[PDB]
């Protein structure tokens, strides 16, 4: 895709609001919503301002101005937003140099490409994460003075084998270490992984699986295929 | 023993508390057993005095010749419990191991460090518990060690290390093991005269009528943590 074409999208498809996403230095995505009228050809190399001092790792208060470079094979839309919103990957440009900011993960993870492409060694790498996650119910976590406390919570957690539960406490919770793989009624998770696996399909990710896993109280994993560098953490 | 039973019981009931004798009520902490000194005397003079193994006599090693050989059949008199083999467990804590050794806290048979006082020589047998009927536990011990003394049970070599371990013969794991070795070795007991063999008959069908039997018959909330899925 091209900036013209995610521009004629835009205008085809009506959409009126722009999500545009991207990392900070710490691995947090960070976002700002524009209306339509306000993503043009330039918005696609000059970039959107924004303040560079809030972002973690980043600009100081006297140099704070930055702008957002939206990618656009990125665009999708956004699932979770009521209103159809059309979200693009940025990366970050230094608006004083006109150059790439040295600090943008997303630049950096170019760069390291751009690198190897350079030695003659490789022209692409290959990158296959595969990310394990927890499914709670519940997370109440604090720290003062007199007190330090969290307190994670799972209906398939075995710590709650002998709870009372509204109407009832309805028994198969995995054991700890036994939660690779069986089947329902112990995995309560099958129709929400088919539906993270399914959305992000749809945001563009290349899915393959899904299962639970071995810890007891949610562990999960889904399965997605490799991509090169950047598209990889993009993924 | 009896009396000690009543004092503790009842000075616990007195200041709004409950005291139990129950071998195993906690699960991964200790269990309560009743380690049992004990030691023959004539005219006065410690019998289980010596120059063999820790300053034992040779009659000494005999009565724990005794004690070990019948150990199985002891056992129903001294563990007569199903939760009594919850304690007597391999491992935690032990004396699951029919040896007697100086110091080591982990064989059935314990000789104790004496100070050099032929007086305070004696053979501490680990393996019972408070459930026991004082009575009967002791008459059955001193039955087993006369047995020993008289026939003349060679102990077998001390055990002086922690924790190849199937060399070593084991203890019943069950009441109804306790009782089956009681059945197969009783002559120590009944031809002496002491138990008679209607008592010892009574005993074994007491013991699995009331609690060997109804315990087979009752789910454990652990098999729910197993096999409630399956
Ligand atoms: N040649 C390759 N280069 C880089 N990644 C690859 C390559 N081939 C497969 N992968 C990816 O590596 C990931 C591995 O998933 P999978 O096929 O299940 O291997 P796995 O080792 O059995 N997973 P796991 O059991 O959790 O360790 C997927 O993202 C694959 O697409
Ligand atoms: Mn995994
Ligand atoms: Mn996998
Ligand atoms: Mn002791």
């Amino acid at each position: 895709r091209t900036p013209q074409e995610v521009l004629k999208w835009i205008q085809d498809e009506n959409i009126k609001i722009i999500d545009l996403k991207f990392i900070d230095t710490p691995g947090i995505w960070q976002h700002c919503s524009f209306y339509y009228d306000q993503l043009d050809e330039n918005s696609f190399t000059e970039g959107i301002p924004f303040d560079g001092s809030s972002i973690r790792g980043w600009k100081a208060i006297n140099e704070s101005d930055m702008c957002m470079v939206p990618d656009p094979n990125t665009a999708t839309i956004d699932p979770f937003c009521k209103e159809p919103t059309l979200s693009m990957i940025c990366s970050i440009k230094e608006p004083r140099t006109g150059e790439w900011y040295n600090r943008d993960p997303r630049t950096i993870a170019a760069k390291a490409a751009e690198y190897l492409r350079g030695t003659g060694i490789a022209d692409t790498v290959y990158f296959g994460p595969e990310a394990e996650f927890f499914l709670f119910d519940d997370i109440r976590f604090g720290q003062t003075e007199n007190s330090s406390y969290y307190f994670a919570d799972s209906v398939e957690g075995r710590w709650n084998t002998g709870r009372e539960e509204e109407g009832g406490n309805l028994g198969y919770k995995p054991g700890y270490k036994q939660g690779y793989f069986p089947v329902a009624p112990t995995d309560t998770a099958q129709d929400i992984r088919t539906e993270m696996l399914l959305t992000m399909a749809a945001f563009g990710v290349p899915i393959e699986k899904h299962h639970h896993e071995v810890a007891s109280g949610g562990q999960n994993e889904l399965g997605i295929k490799f991509d090169k560098l950047v598209n990889s953490a993009d993924n | 023993l009896m009396i000690y039973k009543y004092v503790i019981k009842n000075v616990a009931k007195k200041y709004g508390k409950t005291v139990t004798f129950m071998p195993k009520p906690i699960f991964n902490d200790n269990g309560s057993g009743m380690h049992v000194h004990q030691s023959l005397w004539k005219d006065g003079q410690p019998l289980f005095a010596g120059d063999k193994y820790a300053g034992f006599s040779q009659m000494g090693l005999w009565y724990i010749g005794g004690i070990l050989k019948h150990a199985p059949a002891l056992l129903a008199f001294t563990n007569p419990t199903t939760n009594s083999y919850k304690r007597l467990v391999p491992g935690f804590e032990a004396p699951v191991n029919l040896a007697y050794s100086q110091g080591n806290r982990s064989a059935s048979v314990r000789i104790p460090l004496s100070g050099g006082n032929p007086k305070a020589k004696r053979l501490e047998f680990r393996c019972p518990d408070a459930t026991s009927n004082p009575y009967l536990a002791f008459a059955a011990m001193l039955c087993a060690g006369i047995d020993g003394i008289k026939n003349q049970i060679d102990p077998g070599e001390p055990l002086d290390v922690d924790i190849e371990l199937a060399k070593i013969p084991s203890t019943p794991g069950s009441l109804e093991a306790a009782l089956e070795a009681l059945e197969k070795d009783h002559e120590f007991l009944t031809g002496t005269g002491v138990f008679s063999p209607d008592f010892v008959e009574s005993w074994i069908e007491y013991k699995l009528d009331n609690e060997v039997n109804p315990m087979r018959l009752r789910p454990h909330p652990y098999e729910f943590s197993l096999y409630y899925d399956c």
